[PDB]
């Protein structure tokens, strides 16, 4: 079920992405408060979708990119991260770099688009 | 409570002179020292409210000024009608207090 | 729809959204844009939102309906100078108390401008038209800088051309999220505490030869004006109903003298000559420019109206607009004060301005004028400029003239050499 | 905090359409209820009478009612007012 | 404005005196009424003041217990009663109006203007 | 920054399309007016996205199609 | 007219929510951005 | 003396609520995240 994988390792938890995704959309004073809440849920949803589109990821729960991982963001093994750590721990571990990484993801996609402006294969 | 006192007891001056008297407040009274004129047989009247500014009907010959504790009343030109005992009062605090008055004679 | 932001004040309460420190703007190199301050809808929105703030602010305040009773009034003749003779009325009436079966006799002072004779018996001037609400004494309407900000999907373009007169192409433009702060001072004939022109006096109009249009003059120097209500007024209060207090002037201390405003005479003359020079550019440097006072109408139109310390002043500007221009001391403007105000050129919805304790003094900056031309024809080529009446919108148009709101439209197409790959 | 705020709101809205008792804030004439009172209740109830409004504006009616002393305050058979008359209107 | 005092009399030590001050020309409930005593010689002293709108009183320490004050808002008049007299109380008693201050939802605000509209003064003597 | 490319040529301007996209999704009467403004921002955003969907350009900032350019 | 305005906002927000709900499913099923999508689920005779 | 005195209190209604809501917390879900892998876009 929803958040059932919260205590699972990142590897195991990556297999439940769909259930989490499905739970994002589901008296004058009271009526305004409720409209406020509904509009915001929509706006947040759309912002995440826009970022994925900007980064070149669309319609995917798992998307690969061309940005190298920096040892300065986190110096850990693949087995360490994927098998002995949860997503909550990871999120805290690298919260300092969220904006740096996002900036790089955008730059990478922009270069990709520039490369696609060539009709020459660029080999 | 705030003690109020005056200095020039039994002051005397000639008609046409300039006459001043002073009043001192304990603590400080936010520049709210009022002055009154009391003649024998009459209810006292108000001359100056605050430390400066006249009560309507009071002649322009009267004026005053001061610091937080040191206040002065002035009569620019003494008239025969100014013989009275003058009083000063703190309208600043609740237990309103009057100081001793100072009598003015004609020389 | 724009929203406002700012850094017991109505303005601060409403424009609750914070502003950025060091807001940035983006210069748009090589962009020419067309502006028109007379068709600007930021002005219309600002006007509408201001009206709303006043109506909302007074919404929960004490209603004064119970005071619309017959008054018995006499003239105050006690220590009144000639300048003020007949201005104050000393009135009494039988008012209610918090208990419905009891009354009290109330005595108070009123300005004659608020009271009219019935057929002596008097009534408050608003009784035959509408109810009146007492403004809450703890609610401040003192203007503070307000920044108008665009919603996502929109942008505000700012015109930086130094001589821009509000209409036509602008070549130095930039994009901003919020306007500079605008202080919403409400006044009539003279504009107070606005921005100044940087290079010269700038005269802006919609149609300069059209006598039906006003002229907005922005000065490049301020003129200081010192206003006062010289007597010591004492505020008293009574209870009208459960939880409802009414404020009135009890007593005025000292000989009564008129309210007035001073401007340096030399400064006023110098900044008038500057205006004349700019007017000559449109009307000819061989014509005669004359200034004259207002033509007549309601007090709210014919005088210079402003809020000083919370009090409402109506000053006579005939002492300013009295000169002919052909190719130390202060000017004193007498003023009148009133408490029953029909604000924003509306009928009814009156407000009562509570009295203010003590002596009132304020100092303001004159930053511009609203002028009108007196009709005319070629005649003897002498034209007269009179202080205009004007809409309140004109006071906002004079600050928002450099801003435009546009919508962003992200899709477009163009030809290239590519084809769908497969 | 939300539970608190929403509760305050329900009370304020629920009383919104109810009868106002402003017409009731009148001087009352009151005596003690002394009929079969135990010692513990002496002085707790008062028998008040007053001129209340009615359906027509030109008519009045005399009303007798009982009040607890906590709701009624003496002005200075003695005269009394409701405790709230000096603070706010009181909605039924 | 006019304030009128009455009640001059001769009292024996040990009894009480009640003085009155009728007022007119102003809203009765809007101004606090002060009582001031002028002893023979000596100096003026404040005894206390009643707020005519709600009955709040405030007394000089010398007279706490000894002095009580009341108000009549139907008949616009103020009263002062000195509960137990001694020969030391021979004096002229004056009624005076504070000419400033007002009440509000937040409590009373005093602005500081002085005493005006003084009454005539009522002589009370205490001796046999 | 946002719209800094407004005076740039089309070629150069097209180099920075992301900056123009990421800036699109950022008292009873006041509250209603603000909700209406938020809703329109969303409705306009979605309308444009739907067209890209219909034209087969979903997810792209630059999309090549088969419609020929008309000299007229 | 407060009530009319709220009802209209109700209706507009809801229309958006329904639109997005269907788009999310196409995303989840791997059919994003298409009007016609082939899948790997066999059709059941039942 | 080490004797402590306790008395009835309250009156602030929020403290009554707190006795039922003490076990609940509200959080926001944040669906995006990144992590290193051996995958590269092609
Ligand atoms: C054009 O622009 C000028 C300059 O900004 C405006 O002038 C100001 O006007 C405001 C409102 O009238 C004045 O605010 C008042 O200040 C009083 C204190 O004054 C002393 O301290 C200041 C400290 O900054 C000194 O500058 C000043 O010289 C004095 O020494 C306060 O006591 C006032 O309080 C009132 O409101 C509060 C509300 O909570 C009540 O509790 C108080 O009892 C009282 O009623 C008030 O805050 C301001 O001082 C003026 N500035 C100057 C330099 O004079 C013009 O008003 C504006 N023109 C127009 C038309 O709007
Ligand atoms: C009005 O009343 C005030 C007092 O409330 C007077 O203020 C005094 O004025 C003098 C002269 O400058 C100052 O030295 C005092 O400090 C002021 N009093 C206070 C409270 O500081 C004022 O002069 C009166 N004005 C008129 C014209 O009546
Ligand atoms: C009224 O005009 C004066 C100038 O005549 C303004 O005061 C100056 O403001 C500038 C702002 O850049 C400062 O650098 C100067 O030092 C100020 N001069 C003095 C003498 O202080 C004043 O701010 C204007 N008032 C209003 C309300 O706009
Ligand atoms: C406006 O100017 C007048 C003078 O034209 C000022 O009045 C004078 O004030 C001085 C004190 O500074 C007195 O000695 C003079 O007797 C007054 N003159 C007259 C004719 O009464 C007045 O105070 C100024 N007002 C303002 C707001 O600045
Ligand atoms: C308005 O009032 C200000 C004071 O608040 C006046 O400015 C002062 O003028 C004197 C000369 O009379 C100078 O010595 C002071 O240095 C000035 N003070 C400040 C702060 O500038 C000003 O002149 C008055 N304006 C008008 C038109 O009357
Ligand atoms: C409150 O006062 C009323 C008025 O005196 C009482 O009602 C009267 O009771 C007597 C019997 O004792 C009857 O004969 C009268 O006809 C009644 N009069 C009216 C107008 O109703 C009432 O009983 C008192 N209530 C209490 C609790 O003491
Ligand atoms: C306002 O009007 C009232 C009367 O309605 C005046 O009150 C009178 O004042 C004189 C002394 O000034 C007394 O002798 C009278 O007995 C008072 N009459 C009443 C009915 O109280 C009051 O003085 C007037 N105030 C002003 C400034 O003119
Ligand atoms: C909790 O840790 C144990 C370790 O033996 C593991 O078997 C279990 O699956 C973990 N729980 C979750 C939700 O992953
Ligand atoms: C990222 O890698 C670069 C080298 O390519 C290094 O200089 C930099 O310090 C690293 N981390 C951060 C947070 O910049
Ligand atoms: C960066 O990491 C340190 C701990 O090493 C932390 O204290 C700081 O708040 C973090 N900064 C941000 C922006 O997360
Ligand atoms: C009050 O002023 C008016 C001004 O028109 C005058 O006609 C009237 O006689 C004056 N009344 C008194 C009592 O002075
Ligand atoms: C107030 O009521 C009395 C009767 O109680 C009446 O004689 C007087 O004229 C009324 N005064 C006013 C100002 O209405
Ligand atoms: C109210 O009375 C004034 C004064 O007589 C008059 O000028 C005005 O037209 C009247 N208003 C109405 C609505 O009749
Ligand atoms: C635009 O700004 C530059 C300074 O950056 C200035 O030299 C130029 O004259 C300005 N253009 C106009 C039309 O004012
Ligand atoms: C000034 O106004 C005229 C119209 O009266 C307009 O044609 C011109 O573009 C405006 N701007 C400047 C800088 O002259
Ligand atoms: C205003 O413009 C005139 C133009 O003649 C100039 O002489 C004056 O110095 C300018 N004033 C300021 C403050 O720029
Ligand atoms: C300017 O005003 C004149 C009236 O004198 C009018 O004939 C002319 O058409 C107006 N200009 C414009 C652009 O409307
Ligand atoms: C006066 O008007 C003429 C046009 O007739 C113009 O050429 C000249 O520059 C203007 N100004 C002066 C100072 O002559
Ligand atoms: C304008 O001035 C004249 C005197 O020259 C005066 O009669 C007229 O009433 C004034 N206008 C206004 C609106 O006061
Ligand atoms: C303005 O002052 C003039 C001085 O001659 C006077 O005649 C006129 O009536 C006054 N106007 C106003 C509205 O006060
Ligand atoms: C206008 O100026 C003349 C002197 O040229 C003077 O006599 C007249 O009174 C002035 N008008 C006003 C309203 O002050
Ligand atoms: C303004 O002052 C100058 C002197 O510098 C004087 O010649 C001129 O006549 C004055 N202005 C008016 C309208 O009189
Ligand atoms: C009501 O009870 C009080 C108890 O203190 C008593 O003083 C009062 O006289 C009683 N009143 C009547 C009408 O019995
Ligand atoms: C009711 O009103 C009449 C006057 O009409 C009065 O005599 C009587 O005392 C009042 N009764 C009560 C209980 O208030
Ligand atoms: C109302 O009357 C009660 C009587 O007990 C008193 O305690 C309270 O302070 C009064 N409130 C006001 C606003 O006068
Ligand atoms: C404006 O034109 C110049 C022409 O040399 C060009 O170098 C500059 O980049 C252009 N500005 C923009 C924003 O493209
Ligand atoms: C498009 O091309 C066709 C020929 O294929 C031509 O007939 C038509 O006029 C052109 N333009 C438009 C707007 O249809
Ligand atoms: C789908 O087919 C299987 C056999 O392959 C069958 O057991 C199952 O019941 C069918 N689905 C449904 C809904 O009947």
């Amino acid at each position: 079920g929803f958040l059932g994988a919260a205590g699972s390792t990142m590897g195991a938890a990556s297999m439940t992405l769909t259930v989490q995704a499905r739970n994002l959309l589901s008296d004058t004073h009271w009526g305004i408060k409720q409209l406020q809440a509904r509009v915001l849920a929509v706006e947040h949803y759309l912002r995440d979708q826009q970022l994925l589109g900007i980064w070149g990821c669309s319609g995917k729960l798992i998307c690969c990119t061309n940005v190298p991982w920096n040892s300065s963001w986190s110096n850990r093994n693949l087995s360490e991260i994927w098998d002995n750590m949860t997503w909550l721990q990871w999120d805290k571990e690298i919260s300092n770099y969220t904006q740096i990484i996002y900036g790089l993801l955008e730059e990478s996609q922009n270069q990709q688009e520039k490369n696609e402006q060539d009709l020459l294969e660029l080999d | 409570d705030i003690q109020m006192t005056q200095s020039p007891s039994s002051l005397s001056a000639s008609i046409g002179d300039r006459v001043t008297v002073t009043c001192r407040a304990s603590q400080g009274i936010n520049m709210q020292l009022c002055w009154y004129q009391l003649k024998p047989g009459k209810a006292p009247t108000l001359l100056i409210y605050g430390t400066s500014g006249l009560q309507t009907g009071v002649s322009s010959r009267f004026s005053g000024s001061g610091s937080g504790t040191n206040f002065t009343l002035t009569i620019s030109s003494l008239q025969p009608e100014d013989v009275a005992t003058y009083y000063c009062q703190q309208d600043y605090t609740t237990p309103f207090t009057f100081g001793p008055g100072t009598k003015l004679d004609i020389k | 729809t724009l929203f406002c932001a700012s850094d017991h004040n109505v303005w601060a309460t409403h424009c609750c959204v914070p502003t950025d420190p060091n807001p940035q703007e983006i210069h748009l190199e090589n962009v020419t844009e067309e502006f028109n301050m007379w068709k600007n809808n930021m002005v219309e929105q600002m006007h509408t939102d201001i009206i709303s703030l006043w109506d909302q602010s007074l919404k929960p305040c004490v209603k004064l309906t119970p005071l619309c009773v017959t008054l018995q009034c006499t003239n105050v003749t006690n220590n009144i100078t000639d300048d003020m003779r007949g201005e104050l009325k000393n009135c009494s009436f039988n008012m209610t108390t918090e208990l419905r079966d009891k009354k009290q006799k109330v005595y108070s002072l009123f300005y004659r401008l608020d009271v009219v004779q019935i057929n002596k018996e008097y009534r408050l001037i608003n009784c035959n038209t509408s109810a009146i609400t007492q403004a809450c004494p703890k609610v401040s309407f003192e203007p503070i800088p307000i920044h108008y900000c665009a919603p996502a999907g929109f942008a505000i373009l700012k015109c930086k051309d130094k001589k821009f007169n509000g209409t036509g192409p602008c070549t130095n433009v930039s994009t901003v999220q919020c306007t500079h702060g605008i202080k919403p001072v409400v006044s009539t004939q003279l504009l107070l505490n606005g921005s100044l022109a940087e290079e010269e006096v700038i005269i802006r109009s919609e149609n300069i030869t059209n006598n039906a249009k006003n002229i907005l003059v922005q000065l490049n120097e301020s003129v200081q004006i010192n206003c006062t209500r010289p007597n010591n007024n004492t505020v008293k209060s009574i209870r009208i109903g459960p939880g409802q207090w009414f404020y009135y002037t009890g007593d005025i201390i000292g000989d009564i003298r008129q309210a007035h405003c001073n401007v340096s005479k030399a400064t006023w003359n110098e900044t008038l000559g500057k205006v004349v020079k700019q007017l000559r550019k449109h009307f000819g440097n061989n014509t005669i420019i004359r200034f004259a006072n207002s033509s007549g109408g309601d007090l709210e139109v014919t005088t210079h109206s402003f809020n000083c310390g919370g009090e409402f002043f109506y000053c006579n500007t005939s002492g300013l607009f009295n000169s002919t221009w052909i190719s130390n001391d202060s000017i004193t403007l007498p003023c009148r004060i009133k408490q029953i105000i029909n604000m924003w050129q509306r009928i009814g919805q009156a407000m009562y301005a509570p009295p203010i304790q003590g002596v009132i003094r304020c100092v303001s900056n004159i930053t511009g004028l609203i002028l009108t031309r007196d009709g005319g024809s070629t005649n003897s080529t002498t034209e007269t400029f009179r202080p205009g009446g004007g809409d309140m919108r004109d006071n906002w148009r004079s600050e928002l003239y450099k801003y435009k709101v546009v919508k962003i439209e992200p899709l477009g197409v163009a030809p290239t050499r590519c084809k769908r790959r497969v | 905090e939300q539970m608190h705020t929403d509760i305050i709101s329900l009370w304020d809205q629920s009383l919104k359409p109810c009868v106002k008792l402003t017409p009731l804030c009148v001087t009352l004439q009151c005596t003690n209820v002394t009929n079969n009172i135990t010692d513990d209740m002496r002085g707790e109830l008062k028998n008040c009478s007053f001129n209340m409004t009615t359906e027509l504006r030109d008519k009045k009616q005399k009303v007798y009612s009982l009040f607890y002393r906590l709701d009624v305050v003496q002005i200075n058979n003695k005269e009394y007012r409701l405790i709230n008359c000096n603070t706010s209107a009181i909605t039924q | 404005v006019q304030l009128v005092q009455s009640g001059a009399e001769v009292k024996m030590p040990g009894t009480s005196v009640k003085l009155s001050c009728k007022t007119s020309g102003y809203t009765f409930t809007s101004y606090n009424i002060n009582w001031v005593r002028q002893a023979p010689g000596q100096a003026l002293e404040w005894m206390g003041w009643i707020n005519p709108n709600n009955g709040t009183t405030d007394y000089a320490q010398k007279f706490q217990g000894r002095v009580t004050m009341t108000r009549d808002t139907s008949t616009t008049t103020a009263y002062m009663q000195l509960n137990s007299l001694r020969s030391e109380d021979t004096a002229v008693y004056y009624c005076a109006r504070a000419r400033g201050g007002y009440e509000d939802d937040d409590g009373y605000h005093y602005t500081g203007y002085g005493l005006d509209s003084w009454g005539q003064g009522v002589v009370v003597t205490v001796s046999s």
